[PDB]
């Protein structure tokens, strides 16, 4: 009727949990990280980067 | 959903804040209605939009989510809305 | 005062507001006539309308509950047209049914 | 009691986590001295994503090389599941996903 | 505002527009139509 599409597939429908943006989407192993907001919280987690 | 919450449903939130002393909401507004309380998911954003600015309520936001904790003051707003009992709910009471 | 002359109005209609059921309004008070809802109603001593006065007594004395009177068209409802879906109402009950 | 078979696994990060897990419970099997195995160490599955480092496009392309570590390791037993329930339940560790399994 | 029926004095009171409940109605031409049921209704005549 209104403030619907269909919206189950595509960047639209999916976006970035701490900070709400799609672009930049990493979703390897169903992270849902927007870049920005994963590279600085990746230590955090668990990744840190050698070789 | 849409609209103005029933008056039912405004009580629904608040007796559920009144037993728990928590409630924490997902800011999103096309959210389906937050998991516990059977309620539209704007209903709720919209009825603690309005309890933060009158005090009693102090929001704390970080990760969309919304992490409210309830006053001494706040929990005295309730019990007079609510009829609950005097010294119903402590905190301090595990 | 010795005890409480007609505070069986009062107490009850702020204690009743916790389980919610009071009912304001012609339509809504018809509809709670036109029901198996409405226990005890309410009118003004004097309103307006000979129908409309006529009307609150003649829906009753189709399915029962009754009327009173209460006191000033603008003070009926600030206890709280009413209608209602021991303690406070011993005073009210043995008036109702009994005389 | 009756002739049974135990395999646990053991899954973290860190390696120093595991490491006295695998000393320790080995241990803990020979103070009743079960018929113990050696920990069976299989292959690392090593994780990685490959983000920029740039959040918008100026600069040279340059690129972090993020990694995780998973170590499966399987200690080895053959014993009825009462005798286990001691061993495991003292001696659990900060941060290590641990699963008992019969057969 | 339900003032509109054909009231009469001792001590019935008749009633306009015949309802069809689901679990007073509309009426423009032919059909008969219930404000308040949440599936809207339509019998012709």
């Amino acid at each position: 009727l209104f403030n619907t599409r269909p919206k189950k597939f595509g960047p639209g429908s999916r976006q970035c949990r701490v900070c709400f943006n799609r672009h930049g989407m990493v979703r390897k192993y169903g992270l849902m990280m927007c870049r920005q907001c994963f590279r600085e919280r990746a230590n955090q987690i668990g990744f840190v980067k050698y070789r | 959903k849409f609209s103005l919450i029933p008056k039912a449903n405004r009580k629904a939130i608040y007796e559920y804040l009144f037993k728990e002393g928590v409630i924490v909401v997902q800011k999103n507004g096309k959210i389906e209605r937050h998991p516990e309380v059977p309620v539209p998911n704007l209903h709720v954003m919209m009825t603690l939009r309005s309890l933060q600015t009158k005090k009693f309520v102090e929001e704390k936001f970080n990760w969309q989510h919304n992490y409210y904790f309830l006053t001494n003051e706040g929990i005295e707003f309730l019990r007079t809305y609510l009829h609950l009992p005097p010294t119903v709910f402590p905190s301090t009471l595990t | 005062e010795v005890k409480d002359l007609m505070t069986a109005i009062r107490k009850v209609l702020k204690n009743a507001l916790i389980h919610d059921g009071l009912v304001r309004g012609l339509h809504e008070v018809a509809k709670a006539l036109d029901a198996k809802k409405a226990q005890v109603c309410f009118l003004s001593e004097s309103c307006s309308e000979p129908a409309y006065k006529k009307l609150v007594q003649g829906l009753c004395k189709e399915h029962g509950i009754p009327l009173l009177d209460v006191t000033d068209s603008k003070e009926l409802g600030e206890w709280a047209c009413v209608c209602v879906t021991s303690e406070a109402l011993t005073f009210l009950q043995n008036h109702i049914k009994t005389l | 009691q009756r002739l049974h078979r135990i395999r646990i696994t053991l899954t973290s990060k860190d390696l120093k986590s595991i490491e006295r897990v695998c000393t320790e419970l080995i241990n803990g099997a020979k103070e009743k001295n079960l018929q113990v195995a050696g920990p069976v160490r299989l292959p690392v599955k090593t994780l990685r994503i490959t983000t920029r480092k740039s959040p918008c496009g100026e600069g040279t392309n340059t690129w972090d090389r993020f990694e995780l570590r998973i170590y499966k390791r399987l200690i080895d037993l053959h014993s009825p599941s009462d005798v286990v329930k001691q061993i495991t339940s003292i001696n659990i560790d900060p941060g290590v996903e641990v699963e008992v399994t019969i057969i | 505002v339900l003032k509109f029926y054909k009231v009469d004095g001792n001590d019935k009171v008749t009633r306009l527009r015949k309802e069809c409940p689901r679990e007073f109605m509309a009426a423009h031409k032919n059909r008969t139509y219930c404000g308040r049921c949440g599936l809207t209704y339509i019998l012709n005549a």
